[PDB]
């Protein structure tokens, strides 16, 4: 995505919500240029806080 | 209220822009047809059983790099060569010099093997040094024509490595016209470009 | 007054297209095994072709007659620097689209407006679908028309350098293109492949039926994959090339993204703002009869 | 020495046909072939 | 776009004709220099070409 | 160095060039050495190939990384700013000279 920086990356599910409302509604523009990825994929979990004490 | 004439102004920007071109004319091709390429002095190391007087592992100095092919490199935007370093595999000079353009790699630290070692022979790949004291501590070999005690020294060209279709004027047919001229120096060439101005 | 057997106009030796190279000169199929290519990962992936529109534009009264038939090629391959096109005597086609008319496309590549003397013709029934969806080209410019400049490349790379094995699922990875060389190179290739008479295939595309369609792609998928090489060197990045002992590779860039200028410059062919759109034009309307 | 040199000796022997080492002009000086498009200048078909 | 290459500072039609040019310079009858000249005696002659 | 690479850098542009070599012909015809071994330094070659010239270069790397610590001198009250920018013009033209 660094070397590419032009289409948008949409994530399955992220892309389906367009498709669920382009056919509720013909004649509207969106961003033709468009990239569905399924890999994310899934690891550990982290920790934090930013409050006192 | 009055509204000057393009005319009269727009002849003055042809003018002086026609008189721009024909002033760096002459000096622009000279410097093409020479900066074909030069320098580099680096050595091939004749291995095996002297059944050569070229074998394919050349060399030169961190420092002969540092002034040549260094500021080259950074006018065609390429990601740098890879290290040699030690126990890298025989493919890696591949993986580098496939986007690099040019046969390079950088330095060597723990004796490489000889399955790497043999690689740099037909490839030509040259491996820079930083230390130019003793060379055969850093390869492990055979034993044949290895031991520093000579190395058929001679010099390279920007004409070979590095060509670019453009910047780098690179036809056979004007390299064989630029080995004919007797050696010019700074004056030489300066000279060069003045004759051909009246 | 040539005819078709239904083998069509490319079964036939009267005008081949053949490149030049070696030192001797070699059909399309002989070239290419010599494209070698890797990996780069950047997913092109292929998308969805949208129908051209109907409307054919309207061939403005004109005496005379034009070279229909040089502008095609002088556009796509045209190497000489060639300047904006976008206007111009493009749409003459549409008089041919007619069924009744007089108008007659001769051999070698003109249109006459009244059939003439001692002058060898093609077939005035089979030039007429190759004209209902041509003429189509004439409109390029028109905005609110013209195609896309950017997806359509997608599907230009998986052609030309797709293994089978790639195209089947509709997805492949972008590949680096290199072969051998010699002097000119990419220049001389277009040099060559201008005169070839891109008329005498086209015209096959729309009229030859099942029987001798899917003998008439297998014979000839390779013409059109010499014709979509050049035109693709056109677009590429970066044209360096390679060097080994003695020997030389002209390593391409990235053979199927679109960019906006050539990588060429002085080195390969070169197109302008007034072709980018043009190519587009093409390159849409021919996938579609083909594909 | 003598690379320039396109035919020579344009005279007919006294007898003989030949006269020695005699030159004759090269099959290419004679030849006009018709310029392409883009292509300038292209030799026959030669079959 | 301009800032990419030199063209070593040349025009770019001027630039197409170097290539035709460059054919002319290097043609088998125009080099008409010759290295190298083997001394010997024998007197005996007939004019000759070479 | 320890921990001031920062000078133990500028602290080699007075590296010696050229090559040392045995002259032979002072003890080829036996002239009479104070040393046991006849030596000299050179002490800086000549040209090697077409248009290169290594001792121009050398000194153009020396301006390189010369200049660098003239542009980097963090001065205050101006004046040395004035003279901090019009020191390159002659920085850079006696390297042209050089050549």
């Amino acid at each position: 995505m660094y070397n590419d920086s032009r289409t948008l990356y949409m994530t399955q599910r992220h892309q389906e919500l367009l498709l669920a409302q382009i056919t509720a509604d013909p004649n509207i523009l969106l961003y033709p240029y468009t990239y569905i990825f399924t890999t994310i994929p899934t690891s550990m979990n982290y920790i934090s806080n930013t409050g006192q004490g | 209220i009055v509204y000057p004439d393009p005319s009269t102004t727009l002849s003055q920007s042809l003018s002086v822009a026609q008189v721009l071109s024909k002033l760096t004319l002459p000096d622009a091709f000279i410097n093409m047809i020479l900066s074909g390429g030069d320098s580099v002095v680096m050595r091939t190391y004749q291995t095996e059983a002297d059944d050569d007087l070229d074998e394919g592992i050349r060399m030169t100095t961190y420092d002969q790099y540092l002034s040549h092919i260094r500021e080259r490199l950074h006018i065609t935007n390429v990601p740098d060569p890879i290290y040699i370093t030690g126990a890298s595999t025989p493919d890696q000079i591949a993986a580098s010099v496939q986007a690099t353009h040019v046969a390079v790699v950088l330095y060597q630290s723990g004796v490489i093997n000889g399955s790497a070692s043999t690689y740099l022979r037909e490839n030509e790949v040259l491996v820079v040094m930083p230390d130019y004291y003793d060379v055969v501590s850093r390869f492990a070999n055979a034993n044949l024509q290895m031991n520093n005690n000579r190395y058929h020294e001679s010099v390279l060209e920007i004409a070979d490595i590095f060509d670019q279709a453009d910047f780098i004027q690179t036809s056979d047919a004007v390299r064989q016209l630029r080995a004919l001229m007797p050696t010019l120096s700074t004056s030489q060439i300066r000279h060069a470009i003045e004759r051909i101005a009246q | 007054m040539l005819q078709q057997p239904t083998g069509g106009y490319t079964t036939l030796e009267q005008f081949a297209f053949t490149i030049r190279n070696d030192g001797t000169n070699a059909t399309p199929t002989q070239f290419l095994q010599l494209l070698s290519y890797e990996a780069t990962e950047n997913e092109l992936v292929k998308k969805t072709i949208p129908t051209p529109e109907t409307h054919l534009p309207s061939a403005r009264n004109v005496p005379g007659n034009v070279y229909i038939e040089d502008a095609i090629t002088q556009a796509l391959f045209g190497i000489s620097a060639q300047n904006v096109n976008a206007h111009g005597y493009f749409s003459r086609l549409s008089a041919l689209a007619l069924p009744n008319t007089s108008a007659r496309l001769g051999l070698d590549g003109v249109i006459y407006n009244s059939e003439t003397i001692n002058i060898p013709f093609y077939d005035p029934a089979a030039v007429a679908n190759f004209a209902a969806t041509y003429a189509k080209l004439g409109n390029a410019s028109t905005p609110r028309y013209r195609a896309d400049m950017i997806d359509i490349y997608a599907h230009v790379g998986l052609e030309l350098a797709g293994t089978d094995a790639e195209r089947a699922a509709g997805v492949m990875p972008v590949k680096r293109a290199k072969f051998d060389s010699w002097e000119g190179s990419l220049i001389s290739l277009s040099r060559d492949v201008v005169n070839w008479k891109i008329l005498a295939f086209l015209i096959d595309l729309c009229s030859l039926e099942g029987e001798a369609l899917r003998a008439f792609k297998t014979r000839n998928r390779d013409v059109f994959r010499m014709m979509l090489f050049i035109m693709s060197t056109a677009v590429a990045a970066n044209v360096v090339n390679r060097k080994v002992t003695k020997r030389v590779d002209r390593v391409l860039e990235y053979i199927g993204v679109n960019s906006m200028r050539t990588a060429g410059r002085t080195a390969t062919i070169t197109y302008d703002l007034s072709r980018h759109e043009f190519a587009a034009k093409f390159l849409q309307l021919t996938f579609t009869r083909w594909n | 020495i003598s690379v320039a040199r396109s035919m020579r000796a344009i005279v007919n022997h006294n007898e003989v046909d030949r006269p020695r080492g005699a030159v004759a002009p090269s099959s290419y000086e004679m030849d006009t072939g018709t310029l392409s498009r883009n292509g300038d200048l292209l030799y026959s078909p030669v079959a | 776009e301009a800032f990419r290459w030199s063209r070593y500072f040349l025009d770019e039609l001027r630039l197409r004709r170097l290539s035709v040019g460059l054919r002319l310079i290097t043609n088998p009858r125009i080099a008409r220099r010759f290295d190298g000249v083997r001394i010997m005696y024998l007197t005996d002659d007939d004019p000759d070409p070479d | 160095l320890a921990g001031a690479n920062t000078i133990i850098a500028i602290m080699r542009l007075f590296t010696p060039q050229g090559f040392l070599r045995t002259d032979d012909l002072a003890i080829a015809a036996n002239f009479p050495r104070a040393s046991r071994n006849p030596q000299t330094y050179i002490p800086y070659t000549n040209q090697r190939g077409t248009v290169t010239n290594e001792f121009a270069s050398r000194f153009r790397t020396i301006v390189a990384t010369l200049a660098n610590v003239v542009n980097e001198r963090a001065v205050q009250d101006d004046m040395q700013k004035a003279t901090r920018s019009c020191t390159k013009q002659w920085l850079r033209h006696l390297e042209t000279q050089f050549d």
